[PDB]
RNA sequence: GUCUACGGCCAUACCACCCUGAACGCGCCCGAUCUCGUCUGAUCUCGGAAGCUAAGCAGGGUCGGGCCUGGUUAGUACUUGGAUGGGAGACCGCCUGGGAAUACCGGGUGCUGUAGGCUU
RNA sequence: ACGUCGCUUUUUGAUCCUUCGAUGUCGGCUCUUCCUAUCAUUGUGAAGCAGAAUUCACCAAGCGUUGGAUUGUUCACCCA
RNA sequence: GAGCAGAAGGGCAAAAGCUCGCUUGAUCUUGAUUUUCAGUACGAAUACAGACCGUGAAAGCGGGGCCUCACGAUCCUUCU
RNA sequence: GCUCUCGCAGACCCGAGCCACGCAGUUUUAUCCGGUAAAGCGAAUGAUUAGAGGUCUUGGGGCCGAAACGAUCUCAACCUAUUCUCAAACUUUAAAUGGGUAAGAAGCCCGGCUCGCUGGCGUGGAGCCGGGCGUGGAAUGCGAGUGCCUAGUGGGCCACUUUUGGUAAGCAGAACUGGCGCUGCGGGAUGAACCGAACGCCGGGUUAAGGCGCCCGAUGCCGACGCUCAUCAGACCCCAGAAAAGGUGUUGGUUGAUAUAGACAGCAGGACGGUGGCCAUGGAAGUCGGAAUCCGCUAAGGAGUGUGUAACAACUCACCUGCCGAAUCAACUAGCCCUGAAAAUGGAUGGCGCUGGAGCGUCGGGCCCAUACCCGGCCGUCGCCGGCAGUCGA
């Protein structure tokens, strides 16, 4: 699986009716994902791990985007995960600050890139829970619960530095 | 929950090149009539030809062409195979010449028995010209990899419209 | 390198299965081959007398003659860049009907009496087989039960 | 409901121990003149009909062993095809399809063909 | 110690890729340069470093590393 | 779990093993086929057919050894 | 070469259930075949660990039993139920991939005739003669069949994966597919085999793999988020150099613990009595050792954490308390970086260089160009066994 920006899909599928049970369960996954295609797929590959369930054997009978219902609200997400490293596998608590769920789950990805050299294909979301700033335990995340928070921009870089290429003023960073 | 149908219709891309190619996925490409790179074709799906599909992923992007697609492709580069010829629809006198005894006898009449797929799909889509499509305009992703894992082999459901948008 | 011994390789080829070692169930012998059909040359070892050879264990082939205890096969053999016919002569206890002509001869007789009866009765019906469709557009009720949550489980150790 | 003769599949039919068996039957059983075999009429062969279901046999039983069939193990192990995936490697993950076996926990414990009897 | 992970190509093997219309095959002598895995010398740290002597380790190859008996010897051994 | 001559593997229980009785199918012939294979030969083998026999009450079984190895052209000689 | 198949069509123009003999490095649907991977060893054959329970024994024996081991204590063997670990030349079970066959007109169904074979039989089997059945009995693709003459070759090598010998090898030997050989082109700086893609001579467009600081086409984007400082940094398949082990460098994460009943760290007080506990002894007093590991006063103190003495003494800890006032401690884990890390001419992420990145990980939008793809021109080959004798201005 590679990336973009996430998307949130909820994908409802079930086993083909056969004549042993004639209305097989109805499940329902969360799945952050580039697109339907890649949700469908990511779906199959988790509930074949979870149930005895394969997309041969089995259907899927939505799969539609969940959009974030309040796009417009900060708020803090806390991510349970688990990854593949080099030399073992671990279970993650991580905490982001974002308007939109997939937002959230998208700079996780890139953290877990940054941090852990660990890829998507090594990722596995299982929990994605918007929590309280009171029940928030990362630091960097906390020191944002503020009512009065107040910071400069201290050393602004000049980011037109090719327009112009060549000038008599050497830039200022203060302002 | 409404299910659709499952599409009965798809086509099919080639993407890979003809070089150092295994005996399978070459006589499945033969049989599939993409014997060149970026050539298309519609395929009637069922479980036949499914299991065919599978066994050349890596050389094919596939989907399930919408009815805007099925037009553009028969209408800029449909060409009929007529007297073992490659000659261009450019007039319904060669379609009717060919397909009207099974009541085909226009360009509509032949858009429609592909987009349903009719009890006449095999002869009209034989009676087609495997397309040449142009490289994407655009670019690919990544034609060695599926495209579910950031590539362009394998099934694209309904993304196979705009990687013909982009291909003719 | 390889001996060229007519048995060799056959350690479990030729061998009984578990348990059904012994005397040869009659049966076998009154099974009815004439010229025609279609038989699998399984190749028993309890009966070493008219054994096929090892090529030909899990092949099929045409009946084409028939003696007192034994029959003639003509059974494909590849042999590089060429199929060719070959005829073996072999004892009944290493062949049985082969059960891929029985079912297509009844295919054949269900075919041939829906068509007589479809004729009289006015309607037309399909007679060849096709591919599996695609499945067809169909509605999931819920029942008023909200489908189950699935959330991957963390990871532990086993052992 | 059963048995006898000959069987088909060859344990759901086998093995161990216990209980019941009406009527035919099958047996055990009685004897060695003939037929026929023995060290031995024990077996085999022959001639029987006083007794008996004790045994074989049939049916049933056993938190029985086995066997048969399911679940679980487990979408695990393994595996077709793919990547300029990871890793120093050893190996591992993912995509695309297929997919086991123990331990452990359930259910079952012969079906049947032809011919001929008994069973109010 | 038992174990275990490496490096080197100044040993000897392993292989047979180049060379059989030929790359002159041991040693010594002569001469230059390079390496450091440092024997000495410069500057240091450690000791079961009191001093003297010695041992371990670091920066470090600038400079030096000899005269002979025996032996074709490379090696070796002894005298100084 | 023994034995079946031998290496090993397969196979085999009122068997293919053991003990008896009778025997010489380990004989006379033509073809087809399998194995190695070039679909050549040799060797070995399978299924038949025609004789003449053996055994068994018979059904049958037997033209060597339970199966997989145990062997040999032209020319010349020798015998029938 | 030959034997065929589909058609060829209308002067222009204009189709007027059903669709070619056959074939296939493919799937589907049926039906067989197999003993590898895995698994198993409380299933057989071999190998193998440890306890447990037993009643017999040419077990040693075992203490007071010679006497009936009066007794019945121990160690063996043996048996029973379990338990750890295995097999290329073991196996109950048993995949994936794979191999065979079938998916009709040479078929199906009716009547009849022949036979020296077979025989209870008008039996069985085979052959033959008539007749009737077309919804042409899966998908997909393709035109097939057949003969003669025949060169070169018969040193191969490489790659993914499987795999044997070997410490290994740019070693030797197999399987499968592809390639190089025989092959140029774009990319990998360079390169027989890697990645992309295969090639007539050109124009335009667009891509692949790969890239876009400068060499050198293209990021001269106000690209996004983090990580990282190296006095040997790092920098892209094959690939051209590294390991175990370490780090109080920094960054994430897991688990646990302490704390406003006052943590942690510092500075400051106490750190006792039985008791120089017992046995070891030349001296071992809390501190060379062997077992013990208690009690009272307590706020608390080990009959002792370490330094020290020949032994004492004297310091010190863990233990409590004062001040101090709010969070703190520990063990793991894995990213980058560092240590581990030494070779010979001076030298190599390709070079210059690059550190608000020209590095590393995850992503976006643009953009660059191959002999590849699309459109068009031109050459030739092949196919249509294509058209034209109708020059028929009537
Ligand atoms: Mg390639
Ligand atoms: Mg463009
Ligand atoms: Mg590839
Ligand atoms: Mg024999
Ligand atoms: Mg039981
Ligand atoms: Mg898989
Ligand atoms: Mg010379
Ligand atoms: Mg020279
Ligand atoms: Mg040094
Ligand atoms: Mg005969
Ligand atoms: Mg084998
Ligand atoms: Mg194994
Ligand atoms: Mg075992
Ligand atoms: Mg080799
Ligand atoms: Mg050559
Ligand atoms: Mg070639
Ligand atoms: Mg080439
Ligand atoms: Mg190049
Ligand atoms: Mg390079
Ligand atoms: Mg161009
Ligand atoms: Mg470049
Ligand atoms: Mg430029
Ligand atoms: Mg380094």
């Amino acid at each position: 699986k590679a990336s973009g920006t996430l998307r949130e899909y909820k994908v409802v599928g079930r086993c083909l009716p056969t004549p042993k049970c004639h209305t097989p369960p109805l499940y329902r996954m969360r799945i952050f994902a580039p697109n339907h295609v890649v949700a469908k797929s990511r779906f199959w590959y988790f509930v074949s791990q979870l149930k005895k369930m394969k997309k041969s054997s089995g259907e899927i009978v939505y799969c539609g985007q969940v959009f974030e219902k309040s796009p417009l609200r900060v708020k803090n997400f806390g991510i349970w995960l688990r990854y593949d490293s080099r030399s073992g596998t671990h279970n993650m608590y991580r905490e982001y600050r974002d308007l939109t769920t997939a937002g959230a789950v998208t700079q996780c990805y890139r953290d877990m890139g940054a941090r852990h050299r660990a890829r998507a294909h090594s990722i596995q979301i299982m929990k994605v829970e918007e929590i309280a700033a009171s029940k928030c335990r990362r630091p960097a995340v906390k020191q944002f619960h503020d009512s009065k928070i107040k910071f400069p921009l201290p050393h602004r870089v000049l980011r037109r530095q090719h327009k112009p290429r060549f000038t008599t003023k050497r830039p200022n960073t203060f302002f | 929950f409404y299910v659709p149908a499952e599409p009965k219709l798809a086509f099919v891309i080639r993407i890979r090149g003809i070089n150092g190619v295994s005996p399978k996925v070459r006589k499945v490409l033969q049989l599939l009539r993409l014997r060149q790179i970026f050539n298309g074709t519609f395929v009637k799906l069922n479980k036949a030809s499914i299991n065919m599909l599978r066994i050349v992923e890596p050389y094919i992007a596939w989907g399930y062409p919408n009815l805007k697609s099925v037009n553009e492709l028969i209408y800029k580069r449909g060409y009929g195979k007529i007297n073992k010829k490659r000659i261009a629809l450019t007039d319904n006198a060669l379609i009717a010449r060919s397909l009207g005894k099974y009541g085909i006898i226009c360009m509509e009449d032949l858009i429609h028995e592909i987009y349903t797929v009719g009890k006449r799909f095999k002869e009209a889509n034989n009676f087609l010209w495997p397309f040449k499509l142009s490289s994407p305009r655009g670019g690919m992703k990544k034609k060695t990899t599926h495209f579910v894992e950031g590539g362009d082999a394998g099934n694209r459901e309904d993304q196979i419209n705009r990687l013909i948008r982009r291909m003719n | 390198t390889n001996t060229k011994g007519k048995r060799r390789g056959t350690r479990y080829m030729f061998s009984r299965p578990f348990r059904k070692h012994g005397v040869v169930p009659l049966a076998t012998y009154m099974r009815i081959y004439k010229k025609g059909d279609i038989v699998d040359i399984k190749g028993m070892g309890t009966v070493q007398k008219g054994m096929p050879h090892k090529c030909y264990h899990g092949k099929t082939g045409r009946v084409y003659n028939v003696t007192q205890h034994a029959v003639g096969i003509v059974v494909n053999k590849q042999v590089k860049g060429k199929i060719l016919a070959k005829r073996i002569n072999v004892r009944i206890e290493h062949i049985k009907h082969s059960k891929s002509r029985d079912s297509f001869l009844k295919r054949v007789k269900e075919n041939d009496q829906k068509k007589k009866e479809a004729k009289e009765k006015g309607t037309w019906v399909q007679l060849k087989r096709q591919p599996a469709p695609p499945r067809e557009a169909h509605f999931v009720r819920t029942n008023g039960k909200e489908p189950e949550l699935l959330e991957p489980i963390p990871y532990e150790f086993m052992a």
